[PDB]
């Protein structure tokens, strides 16, 4: 389950972490059923 | 070894086309099903379509 | 010899003629039957394919029907230049050999 | 003109060969496929051999390993050769043709026929 919020609104220097709230609409479902525990991230 | 397909043989040795329908043994979550019904809308009324 | 074809026919005047052409599923019932007309002393030509187009110049006088595995031709009005053979044509599968059988001849006698 | 021609069958003697050409003219050869048909007296119609017209070919299941039947794409032509001859040769053979494709084909050329008869 990949549960996805993209958010395109924010006018505000990076710093930290905002202040704030906001919930995450359920988007992508994969029935694969394979077992993963190691991952990495596409770096460029 | 090669094959002999000829007109003069017979039933029995014109090649057959097979497909196998297997599956795994209900092992992963269900992704294929069969066709699924359907019925007309009642409004109002004691019915459990 | 499995098929099956009769000696001759037999009727009084003015009578329409029916004749029936039965076999298998293997040749009339999974396949098309090919309709042919052969002349004393000649080559046999063919008259009706496929049981739905039918070659130009042909009157419609002649009717043909296929009903289960079995098929019939009815010829209304009945002359005397009628007296022909007729033969049925289709794909059989023999346990000797699988080909185009066809049939024996049909002899007509008119009075 | 538009013809397949086979000559007749010739009177012979015992431990000869018969050989039957049969020829096709007004067309293209490598366009039909060739078919042989056998009708005995008062009897219906039989069929042997199958010659396409550039491949393999399909022999006689009844005559088969004693007859000598091929195909050349030179002169449009095809030669038959019998032996071991036998009081069943007795009927008229068809050098006929059929369509291009085989199986539902309309057969659009004839042959006259050859007249075989054996006989002591």
């Amino acid at each position: 389950k990949i549960y996805s919020k993209h958010t395109p609104i924010l006018v505000r220097e990076p710093e930290d972490l905002p202040q704030g709230f906001s919930a995450l609409e359920p988007l992508v479902d994969l029935p694969i059923g394979i077992n993963i525990t190691r991952f990495q991230t596409l770096l460029a | 070894r090669s094959y002999s397909f000829r007109p003069t043989y017979g039933v029995g040795h014109q090649p057959y086309r097979v497909v196998v329908l297997s599956f795994e043994l209900l092992h992963a979550p269900a992704t294929v099903c069969g066709p699924k019904k359907s019925t007309n809308l009642v409004k109002n009324k004691c019915v459990n379509f | 010899s499995v098929l099956t074809q009769p000696p001759s026919a037999s009727g009084t005047p003015g009578q329409r003629v029916t004749i029936p052409c039965s076999g298998s599923s293997s040749n009339i019932g999974n396949n098309y039957v090919y309709w042919y007309q052969q002349l004393p002393g000649t080559a046999p030509k063919l008259l009706v394919y496929g049981n739905n187009q039918r070659p130009s110049g042909v009157p419609d006088r002649f009717s043909v029907s296929k009903s289960g595995t079995s098929a019939s031709l009815a010829i209304s009005g009945l002359r005397s230049e009628d007296e022909a053979d007729y033969y049925c044509a289709a794909w059989d599968d023999g346990l000797s050999g699988s080909g185009w059988v066809f049939g024996g001849g049909t002899k007509l006698t008119v009075l | 003109q538009v013809q397949l021609v086979q000559s007749g069958a010739e009177v012979k003697k015992p431990g000869a060969s018969l050989k039957v050409s049969c020829r096709a003219s007004g067309y293209t050869f490598t366009s039909h496929f060739i078919h042989w048909v056998r009708q005995a007296p008062g009897q219906g119609l039989e069929w042997m051999g199958i010659i396409n017209p550039s491949g393999g070919a399909s022999y006689a299941q009844n005559f088969r390993d004693r007859v000598t039947m091929t195909t050349d794409p030179s002169t449009s032509t095809v030669y038959m050769e019998l032996g071991s001859l036998r009081s069943e040769d007795t009927a008229v053979y068809y050098c006929a043709r059929a369509e291009g494709s085989s199986w539902l084909g309309w057969f659009d050329p004839w042959g006259q026929g050859t007249l075989v008869t054996v006989s002591s």
